[PDB]
């Protein structure tokens, strides 16, 4: 298909913010690359939590100044989601802090019955991502650079 | 002064923060 690297990635950050909203873990079959996007969704419950936990506070005091409730204020996110780069330094810390924060409103809207508003949600976070840093992922190998990054000891 | 600019620049800070992290 057209724009594989968007396709996967809308995947991936779609189920992680869902499963986040319900705290159910997603069962329907993933496509193209789906074996990687499982590894990189696993990568996201560890790493994504981690954030989330140690830094609710920041997130939290940004959802309370943020007051969103629908589609329209969803959409309206995108202009403060490219912040993560504005210092000119893109990496997958930058990345993960914007997945987390896409993570911090799913579970706002579903506390509202917006649960439809998460899909448009996570467009818009894969279109900040890869929009504008498209040539930065291929460099990296995208999501199996990303699963690499992250790769633990054990 | 506005709520949404401010908050940009808090995604900002957050995301030096966890630099030092991840
Ligand atoms: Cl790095």
């Amino acid at each position: 298909g057209s724009d594989e690297l968007y396709r996967q990635s809308l995947e991936i950050i779609s189920r992680y913010l869902r499963e986040q909203a319900t705290g159910a873990k997603d069962t329907k079959p993933m496509g193209r690359s789906g074996a990687t996007s499982r590894k990189a969704l696993e990568t996201l419950r560890r790493v994504g939590d981690g954030v989330q936990r140690n830094h609710e506070t920041a997130f939290q005091g940004m959802l309370r100044k943020l007051d969103i409730k629908n589609e329209d204020d969803v959409k309206s996110l995108s202009r403060v989601m490219i912040h993560v780069f504005s210092d000119g330094v893109t990496n997958w810390g930058r990345i993960v802090t914007l997945i987390s924060f896409g993570a911090f409103v799913a579970k706002h809207l579903k506390t509202i019955n917006q649960e439809s508003c998460i899909e448009p949600l996570a467009e818009s976070i894969t279109d900040v991502l890869v929009r504008t840093k498209r040539d930065w992922l291929v460099k990296q190998r995208g999501w199996d650079g990303f699963v690499e990054f992250f790769h633990v000891e054990d | 002064d506005k709520t949404l600019e401010e908050i940009a620049r808090e995604l900002l800070k957050l995301a030096l923060e966890i630099d030092k992290e991840i």
